[PDB]
RNA sequence: GAGGGACAAGUGGCGUUCAGCCACCCGAGAUUGAGCAAUAACAGGUCUGUGAUGCCCUUAGAUGUCCGGGGCUGCACGCGCGCUACACUGACUGGCUCAGCGUGUGCCUACCCUACGCCGGCAGGCGCGGGUAACCCGUUGAACCCCAUUCGUGAUGGGGAUCGGGGAUUGCAAUUAUUCCCCAUGAACGAGGAAUUCCCAGUAAGUGCGGGUCAUAAGCUUGCGUUGAUUAAGUCCCUGCCCU
């Protein structure tokens, strides 16, 4: 019995292993306090102090990273949370919770649940950025 | 010199060298329906409340 | 045995694939799927014009290869009855055992 | 209860570390690099006198998380930004002698298995010495 | 705590002049002697390096400045030190302060008796491995 | 269930004083959360910047001038320094006062190029209560990073003097400095 | 070469402010009463309105908050956030 | 910008007025229906020829 | 890989039976980036891409061709595209930590990518092993960033050109240029006058990597990512275009 679901930020994807069980947090071997960034660890709490004790209490949820970036691990391990709990209680505790704690988190945020489609610009031919030129030489 | 409020009401249109300034109607809260046409630069909808500083002003384009 | 299908164009690479497949399944061969390898891309650049003069302006060239992979695990005597097909001339097959 | 090595702060792990390194004196430092040697393409040398012991703990670190790892593959995970000058900076490698006196070192003291195709990999006996000190390390960050 | 030392400056080398900022940051000043050369010095003395030059004991100082004087009795190899080896003398040795003017003299000198044109472009006002002089070191 | 607070705080009760400038700060219940740094689509429509909290786009502006163009963590870094300033000193909540310094910073009238297609007389004219807003957050990271150029401050130290002496304003910030002189360049132009 | 320059603003910050490598026993004795009266002390603060070296600063505060009349409130890359008690 | 083409328009006049009779008021129905009456290169001119075949039919079933 | 999924379809408002526009729900997305690209021209550039070519010129003491040096680099100067910088939002030193394009050998005629171990301080060397590739380099352990140390407004340790001495490495040959590394030397430069370029969302900008050239080889160029704003969503004054 477990669901896995995924992160999705902008190249960095977190598969989210819900197992049922205790409560544990396994994010590429490490717990949930230790995380890369000191300054973002607080953003990628907010799943967790946003739902609280009982939920967490209840789902075992571990985290494998094979991510793009810095920053985009952390929203990737974050939306993959928030996704491992719609899908698994869209398998083990029925719709009349699982509806109202979405629409918690949905009214919290939107990014939470739905992924950003924000991928990089092809560098174009003609100057050295994507958008920008060189400079043009008059007289 | 005593400073009052006016909140937007509609917009009649963008003017300035630029297009950079909206013409429009902050109403008065005041007293009744007094309102006069002053000149705007950055964005505005309907519903915000301007600070004015100085009520006598009026520079009407068609 | 495996056949290494790497082809010039998608469309008759899924279609010598799609034969391969019937006339494979009619035996008792177990087949193990048409697996899709990634596609590698060959990218020239070209400055376009013979003498630097104008706008910098580059061509940008690409070709697609495109490889799937199957297993037919059999005697190598039923291989060779599977060996001849009518084969389009886009496409290329290597066989190991 | 169950302490890893993953589930301590880190910096505080290797701090500690590098120190019951010193303590057992499982270490065999030979005579250059204690008279000067500066890292893959630096300046000074570093201040902190211990950092043999330093680079010490951090390769049983790596060792034990990435096995399998050889001379030029713990050269490339210490990280070169070789800042040129006016010409721009570039990623270059680590010094090759430290990276193999270091194997050198805890293979004589008994913390390198070899995975045959590669290189080190962790023991038996450095995985309870890692691990005991990680727990004493947590016990240390709850008190 | 050391509430206070009292010295402000040393005379060191019959020229130069030693600061009080740091010792392996001051000695700097003295020509010949840069960035890690110190720091040899200094580790060979063992100094706590810590400490400032205003603060610091004068038979330390002459002891520094024997290390400077001659590196090979105690260490320091052959490839640290300035003057190379191949020398009008073969000697592996470190130049001094007044002596490496001296020596730059010499260099100059005997490059004008060979008429070696990297000696002859040196006496010119032009750059040796200058490859480029259209616009390079104008004015 | 529990209080939505940005560190230790209660982000709570922080009460602009006036109207012209609600619904432009977010300072809200509905728009209050942990951390400044959160996922930036605040350029997809006109008037939906209005929804991006007003320590996140302090942050936004404080980010600069290249050498620290980027650097979110280092921004964000920074804010959770000056509000750990602005609560030794004096109390009187950090967020709380950076609305009053939001207030008494943006100029309230300017000058620009006005029709009539003769010779511009550089007429005074209004402003947008988000373009204060704007004008607001940029002169005071303005203000902030010059002092901090070249002096044994910080940009936390600069940041916390800059928004202190701004809700304070006493003719020493250098955002009542263009202030004051964008007023006295509007009443000339008058 | 010929020294041209296209802009002229002249006059730094103060004209090279000399500054104290080693606190004398009067500035000590200053600091041992007046640095607890200071609500934040913060190196940068201390060294602009003590005329100190910021090394030393940093020296002396680590001294005293290892007397534990300071109270730290964080410690991070380049700011130290001081208090005291009372 | 949904100015559109004239081909799309014509396309479209001509299913509505041949088989006004299978067309109805649902989006999703009429543009299958499309593709059993007619011969679409592509499926972006299918949602196309659907859209405005809806907006023809919601003037039809007015007036 | 086949297929689906987004059309202004639903609401409301502005709309002449309209064409369509604005705002919002739902959605992953209310439209992203390119490619291709008309009629007619320039007396635009290439005879130095061609065994594509007219005519002229030269053809044995050659303007053909090899071969040995030298040179396009040579500097009182002016100009263009750029890189490094002018430091405390920073440098130094240690620790921690995550990518994506794509490249790689006996090749239609001359050609590698590197794993491991040991020596050497480093550039490097020696044996051994793999890879004609989702198999091996390579779960490309990149930089930026993050944590900790030192430096403390000082031409300072920012700045790293100038240049003395040496050491590897390619090569048939580096000297009036290779390249890389160590020590030493330590200038101008204090955010830049007149003016000008580029830019609207994963956008400018910081940052590193891969390819092209190649033996040695990037500050160039071309793709890849990584961290990631400010201000617009408007007009026709300035530059310039399209229709009466
Ligand atoms: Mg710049
Ligand atoms: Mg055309
Ligand atoms: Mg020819
Ligand atoms: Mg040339
Ligand atoms: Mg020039
Ligand atoms: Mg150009
Ligand atoms: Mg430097
Ligand atoms: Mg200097
Ligand atoms: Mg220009
Ligand atoms: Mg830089
Ligand atoms: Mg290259
Ligand atoms: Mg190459
Ligand atoms: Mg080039």
């Amino acid at each position: 019995q477990s669901v896995q679901v995924f992160g999705r930020k902008k190249t960095a994807t977190a598969v989210a292993h819900c197992k049922r069980g205790n409560g544990l947090i396994k994010v590429n071997g490490r717990p949930l306090e230790m995380i890369e960034p000191r300054t973002l660890q607080y953003k990628l709490l907010e799943p967790v102090l946003l739902l609280g004790k009982e939920r967490f209490a209840g789902v075992d949820i571990r985290v494998r990273v094979k991510g793009g970036g810095h920053v985009a691990q952390i929203y990737a391990i974050r939306q993959s949370i928030s996704k491992a709990l719609v899908a698994y209680y869209q398998k083990y505790v029925d719709e009349a919770s699982k509806k109202e704690i979405k629409d918690i988190l949905i009214q919290y945020d939107r990014t939470l649940l739905v992924a950003d489609p924000r991928r990089c610009e092809s560098k174009k031919f003609g100057g050295p950025g994507a958008r920008a030129r060189y400079q043009k030489s008059y007289r | 010199q005593p400073i009052k409020l006016a909140r937007v009401t509609k917009v009649l249109g963008r003017t300035g060298s630029q297009g950079q300034c909206t013409q429009v109607r902050v109403e008065f809260m005041d007293d009744t329906s007094r309102s006069i046409i002053r000149n705007v630069k950055g964005p505005v909808r309907e519903g915000d409340v301007l600070t004015l500083l100085e009520s006598e002003r009026e520079a009407r384009r068609l | 045995i495996r056949i290494t299908l790497t082809s010039r164009n998608v469309k008759s690479l899924e279609k010598v694939c799609a034969d391969l497949i019937r006339g494979a399944k009619e035996k008792n061969l177990k087949v193990k799927g048409p697996v899709r390898m990634p596609t590698k891309t060959l990218r020239i650049t070209t400055r376009k014009t013979p003498c630097g003069e104008g706008s910098k302006t580059w061509d940008r060239f690409q070709m697609r290869i495109h490889k799937r992979l199957i297993d037919l695990h059999s005697p190598s005597e039923i291989v060779k009855q599977i060996t001849s097909i009518s084969i389009e001339p886009g496409v290329e097959v290597e066989v190991t055992i | 209860p169950g302490v890893t090595v993953k589930d301590v702060n880190q910096q505080e792990f290797v701090r500690a570390l590098a120190a019951f390194l010193k303590k057992s004196g499982k270490l065999k430092v030979p005579e250059w690099v204690d008279t000067v040697k500066l890292a893959k393409h630096k300046e000074l040398a570093p201040y902190d006198e211990n950092w043999f012991y330093t680079r010490a703990a951090s390769t049983a670190r790596h060792l034990y998380l990435r096995g399998g790892a050889g001379v030029g593959s713990m050269t490339k995970i210490y990280g070169g930004r070789q800042r040129n000058g006016v010409m721009p900076s570039h990623f270059s490698r680590g010094s090759k002698s430290v990276a193999r006196r270091v194997l050198q070192a805890l293979e004589g003291l008994k913390m390198v298995e070899k995975d045959q195709d590669g290189g080190r990999k962790l023991t038996p006996q450095g995985q309870r010495d890692l691990d005991r000190i990680a727990g004493q390390v947590a016990a240390a960050n709850k008190k | 705590v050391i509430p206070e030392k009292f010295q402000h400056i040393l005379r060191v080398l019959n020229t130069n002049i030693d600061g009080r900022r740091k010792i392996a940051f001051a000695i700097t000043a003295i020509k010949g002697v840069g960035r890690r050369y110190a720091h040899v010095v200094l580790r060979k003395a063992d100094i706590d390096l810590t400490k400032r030059a205003g603060e610091l004991t004068e038979d330390e100082v002459e002891r520094v400045i024997t290390i400077m004087q001659n590196p090979r009795q105690y260490k320091i190899p052959d490839w640290f030190l300035n003057r190379q080896k191949d020398v009008k003398d073969g000697k592996y040795s470190q130049v001094l302060a007044n002596g490496l003017d001296n020596k730059l003299r010499e260099d100059l000198e005997r490059l004008k008796k060979i008429r070696a044109h990297r000696g002859l472009r040196h006496f010119w006002g032009l750059r040796v491995r200058g490859q480029h002089t259209k616009t390079t070191g104008r004015r | 269930p529990d209080i939505k607070l940005f560190g230790k705080w209660s982000t709570d009760d922080v009460q602009i004083n006036d109207i012209s400038l609600q619904d432009y700060i977010a300072v809200k219940e509905k728009y209050a959360k942990y951390l400044p740094h959160s996922a930036g689509r605040y350029a997809a429509k006109r008037f939906r910047k209005a929804q991006c909290p007003i320590v996140e786009r302090l942050t936004n502006s404080m980010m600069m001038h290249g050498r620290n163009n980027g650097k979110k963590l280092m921004t964000v870094r920074i804010v959770k320094h000056a509000f750990e300033i602005i609560h030794l000193l004096t109390g009187e909540n950090p967020l709380q006062v950076l609305v009053n310094a939001i207030i008494n910073s943006g100029p309230r009238e300017d000058s620009t190029r006005i029709g009539r297609a003769g010779t511009v007389r550089r007429q005074a004219v209004d402003v947008s209560p988000l373009r204060r807003v704007n004008q607001a957050i940029w002169l005071l990271c303005t203000g902030a990073r010059e002092a901090a150029f070249r002096n044994i401050k910080t940009i936390a130290e600069c940041l916390a003097d800059e928004l202190i002496n701004a809700a304070k304003g006493s003719s020493n910030s250098y955002a009542i400095k263009k202030k004051d002189e964008l007023e006295r360049v509007a009443k000339s132009n008058r | 070469g010929k020294a041209k320059k296209k802009k002229w603003s002249k006059g730094k910050v103060r004209d090279k402010l000399n500054n104290l490598v080693l606190f004398d026993k009067a500035t000590y004795d200053k600091l041992c009463k007046e640095v607890p009266n200071y609500k934040l002390i913060t190196p940068a603060v201390v060294s602009e309105r003590l005329k100190i070296r910021g090394s030393l600063a940093r020296a002396a505060l680590q001294e005293l908050l290892s007397k534990g009349l300071i109270k730290l409130v964080s410690k991070h890359r380049a700011q130290v956030i001081y208090t005291r008690n009372t | 910008g949904r100015v559109r083409t004239k081909t799309v328009k014509k396309a479209a006049r001509v299913i509505i007025e041949k088989y006004y009779t299978r067309l109805g008021n649902d989006f999703h129905t009429n543009k299958r229906v499309c593709e059993e009456i007619a011969i679409i290169p592509s499926k972006k001119l299918r949602n196309k020829i659907a859209g405005y075949v809806t907006h023809l039919m919601k003037r039809i079933q007015r007036g």
